[PDB]
RNA sequence: GCCCGGAUAGCUCAGUCGGUAGAGCAGGGGAUUGAAAAUCCCCGUGUCCUUGGUUCGAUUCCGAGUCCGGGCACCA
RNA sequence: CGCGGGGUGGAGCAGCCCGGUAGCUCGUCGGGCUCAUAACCCGAAGGUCGUCGGUUCAAAUCCGGCCCCCGCAACCA
RNA sequence: GGCGACACACGUGCUACAAUGCCCACUACAAAGCGAUGCCACCCGGCAACGGGGAGCUAAUCGCAAAAAGGUGGGCCCAGUUCGGAUUGGGGUCUGCAACCCGACCCCAUGAAGCCGGAAUCGCUAGUAAUCGCGGAUCAGCCAUGCCGCGGUGAAUACG
RNA sequence: CGCCUCCUAAAAGGUAACGGAGGCGCCCAAAGGUCCCCUCAGGCGGGACGGAAAUCCGCCGGAGAGCGCAAGGGUAGAAGG
């Protein structure tokens, strides 16, 4: 869910980028 | 009787080996495998699931021999078990089924043991008799995870003609029992 | 042996996860296994199979000793 | 953790003291205000009264505490439960 | 089946692999690749050569079920031995990573004791 | 010992002169209420004690038995 | 000391006959309502069931001894 | 060092407990602000964080910056789940002099409770609720789910 | 207040006391008959759950177990299973 760093959505809600939220 | 290649190993290797290491002055002095006792202290069908013939089914599949029932030697209060009450299966694996079951045991069951660091090098009766325990019965190739419904381990009593734990663990060692330590 | 109680064994075809065949006598003719002695770690030097480091601690001092002194 | 690109931070004066006693052998139990440094493998075998905020708590340095900060082994808070 | 446990046949291998303790989506997403295995195939939909390929591979890639749990408890065991603050938290069974100990530590403290 | 009474929903009891096992009490839920409530709506659940026989079917009718309750006596 | 009875969670009591599981009310704690308190509601926790021995697989629950309490009696002079 | 404790208790929030959903990929659509030691385009390396380069921007023109939900297709098929992400082990990036108490972020693994919540109780009458995302203040960093705003979709109901 | 066991009770029996102890007012259709087969308690050691004690195994055990119920007697060369 929105609290999952591994989820893209989580980084979205986290407002960051990682392996699962490219830029 | 039929052939069992592991017993063959015993005669071909283990016998001359122990003759070497120990120099038994008569061949009846070398250790031998009396029998393999299979116990399962179920303690479940004592009151409920009274037909745990699935248990004897699994044991028969594992040994080709339907085991014996061990009943309540006397009632107990702390343990919900009155006397005259099935609490455990047991079978006396002998020559053919003995060496067979052992072959399957070393060759399959131990390698299928979870985190199998070996066998206890100290689980010895003292009389040249080794024992151990299991936390499940699905370890064996006959038993599939589908057919298995509940993990019931056991304790296995390997009996040996030898008298000392030194000569005993010598014998099993020759048989290649993977000792944990 | 009580004749008719004992489930009859047969020549047993054991197949390892390595396909290592260990023919024996079992109630089922052929049976597969995920492991054999010839593949189990405890027999093949343990191989470590993931990690041969063997207590990485303590060091393993990589990124260490770069102190200015 | 501190960026390995950056060096392993260690309070030099405390680090230097350790390297000093190294030449002078294990001795001179070091009181330190320097909780923030990381233990260095030289530090093993030494001992330090690490400052806890009010006190310098003696800590013997083993290899099991090399890759850690000094202050970690000096608990700055004293808890004992309730009642 | 595989290293410690069995994968659910009616489920695709993707989640099946992750069911292995010590394997998340990442290694699940990868071992199929290094073993070239199609993830869409259900666990029941798996051929032997695929599985033995994947089995031996993944079992030789990372310690998953038992060996992993060894170091895990080991890492916390070795922590408790040195007496680090982190080890203190474990030996106290309290939130180790700087959590607000006062409230919202039920995940580390379980039931409430009023 | 004799007489007779019932064995039914978790309970109470309906119960065909053989076509169906039901009323309410309890239970739960819904609405209901500030609480208490009551109410209300709806679901709750039975070899119709057992055996039999009859008749197309028997909860019914019936033969037996048991329990079951009472009474009516008698006690060497 | 003669006879009868009793001594269960903090309080009062129940389960004893029939040894397999001890429940109710009050009360405690937490919360709720209130400006606060009481009341009320939600929720939870909470018992060698006198002592000690034997019976029993097992004893509050059976048996005995002891302690305490209660009751009745302790007379014919 | 403490203000970060922590058997506990309350308030206020966020995330959820799933299919009107979740995940993946592509494709859209804003507003409002911010920015010279700051936005940093773009490029490379790196799983990523990010790092090495590096133009423009000195501000309608450079950038932050992608809006997100939405739409297309795919997967999942009711599962404590491809729900849930809590906790924890480990490996890293950045800031900082220094991230042990006491930062954030990335990656791997771990995968907690939780099946819509008693008593009770809150807000809202329209672009409102509800839901989705975006900017700024403080600030090196951020413990911001807060706060102040900005916009997307967008309701039901009012007898009295 | 009747019966059973023990001591009282003095090495036959019996033997009193408001003497010291306890039991019984049944139960088993098998707990009976016979044939065959087995031997316990207990302790150690080893043994998944699993304990102190479940079931297992090996080791030592003359009866100290059991034998429906009080005690006693009897008893495994069985009355025990
Ligand atoms: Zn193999």
């Amino acid at each position: 869910g929105k609290g999952d760093r591994r989820t893209r959505r989580g980084k979205i809600w986290r407002g960051t980028y990682g392996k699962y939220r490219p830029r | 009787p039929l052939d069992v290649a592991l017993k063959r190993k015993y005669y071909e290797e283990v016998r001359p080996e122990l003759i070497r290491r120990f120099g038994y002055q008569n061949v009846w002095e070398v250790p031998r495998l009396e029998k393999v006792v299979i116990n399962q202290g179920l303690g479940e069908a004592k009151e409920d699931a009274r037909i745990l013939e699935k248990a004897a089914q699994e044991l028969a599949l594992i040994t080709g021999q339907k085991p014996a029932v061990t009943r309540a030697k006397k009632s107990i209060s702390n343990f919900k078990l009155r006397k005259g009450m099935p609490i455990g299966l047991r079978v006396t694996l002998r020559r053919d089924r003995m060496w067979i079951f052992l072959e399957k045991l070393l060759n399959v069951a131990l390698p299928r043991i979870r985190d199998f660091r070996g066998l206890n090098p100290n689980s010895f009766d003292g009389r040249g008799n080794y024992n151990l325990g299991l936390r499940e019965q699905l370890i064996f190739p006959e038993i599939t995870y589908d057919m298995v419904d509940a993990l019931r381990g056991m304790d296995i009593a390997v009996v040996t003609t030898a008298e000392t734990d030194e000569e005993a663990r010598a014998l099993l060692e020759l048989l290649g029992f993977p000792f944990r330590k | 042996m009580k004749e008719g109680i004992h489930p009859k064994l047969v020549p047993a075809r054991i197949i390892c996860g390595c396909g290592n065949v260990i023919e024996t006598y079992s109630t089922k003719p052929e049976i597969y296994v995920e492991v054999c002695s010839k593949c189990h770690p405890f027999y093949t030097g343990q191989q470590r199979f993931v990690d041969t480091e063997g207590r990485v601690e303590r060091f393993q001092r990589r990124y260490g000793d770069s102190y200015r002194k | 953790p501190r960026s390995l690109k950056k060096g392993v931070f260690v309070d030099d004066h405390l680090l230097e003291k350790v390297l000093e006693l190294n030449a002078k052998g294990e001795k001179r139990l070091i009181k330190t205000w320097s909780r923030r440094s990381t233990i260095v493998p030289e530090m093993v075998g030494h001992t330090i009264a690490v400052y806890n905020g009010k006190q310098h708590v003696p800590v013997y340095i083993t290899e099991n505490m090399v890759g850690h900060k000094l202050g970690e082994f000096a608990p700055t808070r004293t808890y004992r439960g309730h009642g | 089946r595989i290293a410690g446990v069995e994968i659910p046949r009616n489920k695709r291998v993707d989640v099946a692999l992750t069911y292995i303790y010590g394997i998340g989506k990442a290694r699940a997403k990868e071992a199929l690749e290094k073993t070239g295995i199609n993830p869409a195939t259900r666990v029941k939909d798996l051929t032997e050569a695929e599985v033995v390929r994947l089995r031996e591979y993944v079992e030789n890639t990372w310690k998953l079920e038992g060996e992993l749990r060894a170091e895990v408890a080991a890492n916390i065991k070795r922590l408790m031995d040195i007496g680090c603050y982190r080890g203190l938290r474990h030996r106290r069974g309290l939130p180790v990573r700087g959590q607000r100990t006062r409230t919202n530590a039920r995940t580390r403290k379980g039931p409430r004791k009023t």
